[PDB]
């Protein structure tokens, strides 16, 4: 019954800002409302509950308010240990129900992915299959698009993306995109080109290769 | 205070788990799970008010809790596992916290247990095969390396020699119920024909070790 949403789903931001989050319920929640951070791979933490109480132990830069439907937390002086997701929850005796999560990363600026395309090996292929890969290095922010085009044909439900952590040095992400064929359908066609947008690019970037050259 | 859990399972699909958290000096426990890039989602737990289990919606049906009180031990067996059963559930004692207007209050509250992964998937334990990603200022090679169960591999370059400009990527599992994650790094394109180029794949859990030679294409 009721549902608990969030936004944004994602936020950049620089250590010493100012950052607040949102919470909404579906119907009046009262005052009945907790906010969790977790790491990634990591039990989370309590931060606050009853909207605004902070749970022992957590540091006072965290605050929360609202009531009803609308909720926020706030961080006064985001710090280098802030960068997490952060839930939202109500709670009561019959049950938890957790928001969807908002996800606090480092900013940076723009920087454009270098892109490399490689073909599949001659040993996957005496196998069967070929794997097509697509890297996008290094690149801020996270939002980037990979599309693989074959002889110009648009192709959907055939690749899967990986993405890396921001990195701790130089707060960029990596990306990869694999393109997954059967040896005879890899065959049928001659150009193979991965095409990625990215707002540190003007205009998209695609690499390609000609089959068997 | 410690919140001991059971140890990670695979399991078949159909089949049911039971995982167990164990309090160190009895509570109230309650069960989350987060599946791979998902959210948390809470699963059920003992009432600190009743004394008896409360069960998400989506559970319920499907799922008992359990608790030996004499050995201070709360269990979770799920029943007719799906493959996105799969997931990391985490133990918390559910502590009753505050009282307004004589209505009392609980909280799942810190520490949380460690998380216990439980893997549903019908797929055999096996090792990988590993292919190049050849190369091509700065250069780009890597290694493929597919099919493998259970997680995890590792992957370090030149015997961990080369760890500068390196990203192994996270798994991801294939529609075959395997996984896959590539690795690449990027060197200058000078180095590339006298330097040479090796990854060190290790899947513990097939005890695979297997070493490729990344070069250019004839």
């Amino acid at each position: 019954d009721i549902v608990m949403t969030q936004s944004p789903s994602t936020l950049s931001a620089s250590v010493g800002d100012r950052v607040t989050i949102s919470c909404r319920a579906s119907q009046s929640i009262s005052s009945w409302l907790a906010w969790y951070q977790q790491k990634p791979g990591r039990a989370p933490k309590l931060l606050i509950y009853k909207a605004s109480s902070l749970e022992t132990g957590v540091p006072s830069r965290f605050s929360g308010s609202g009531s009803g439907t609308e909720f926020t937390l706030t961080i006064s002086s985001l710090q280098p240990d802030d960068f997490a997701t952060y839930y939202c929850q109500h709670y009561n005796t019959y049950l938890f129900t957790f928001g969807p999560g908002t996800k606090v990363d480092l900013k940076r600026t723009v920087a454009a992915p270098s892109v490399f395309i490689f073909p599949p090996s001659d040993e996957q292929l005496k196998s069967g299959t070929a794997s097509v890969v697509c890297l996008l290095n290094n690149f801020y922010p996270r939002e980037a698009k990979v599309q693989w085009k074959v002889d110009n044909a648009l192709q959907s439900g055939n690749s899967q993306e990986s993405v890396t952590e921001q990195d701790s040095k130089d707060s960029t992400y990596s990306l990869s995109s694999t393109l997954t064929l059967s040896k005879a359908d890899y065959e049928k066609h001659k150009v193979y080109a991965c095409e990625v947008t990215h707002q540190g690019l003007s205009s998209p970037v695609t690499k390609s290769f000609n089959r068997g050259e | 205070v410690q919140l001991v859990q059971s140890g990670a399972e695979v399991k078949k699909p159909g089949s049911s788990v039971k995982v167990s958290c164990t309090t160190s000096g009895n509570y109230a426990i309650s069960w989350v799970r987060q599946a791979p890039g998902q959210g948390l989602e809470w699963v059920g737990g003992m009432s600190p008010i009743s004394n008896t289990p409360k069960y998400a919606q989506k559970f319920q049906g499907r799922v008992t809790i359990t608790a030996d009180e004499s050995t201070s031990t709360t269990y979770m067996e799920l029943s007719s596992l799906r493959p996105e059963d799969t997931a990391v559930y985490y133990c918390a004692r559910d502590l009753l916290k505050y009282c307004g207007g004589g209505n009392c209050h609980s909280l799942l509250v810190d520490p949380w247990g460690q998380g216990t992964l439980v893997t549903v998937s019908s797929a055999s334990t096996k090792g990988p095969s590993v292919f190049p990603l050849a190369p091509s200022g700065t250069a780009a090679l890597g290694c493929l390396v597919k099919d493998y169960f259970p997680e995890p591999v590792t992957v370090s370059w030149n015997s961990g020699a080369l760890t500068s400009g390196v990203h192994t990527f996270p798994a991801v599992l294939q529609s075959s119920g395997l996984y896959s994650l590539s690795s690449v790094v990027t060197v200058p394109s000078s180095s590339l024909g006298t330097q040479t180029y090796i990854c060190n794949v290790n899947h513990k859990p097939s005890n695979t070790k297997v070493d490729k030679r990344v070069e250019p294409k004839s």
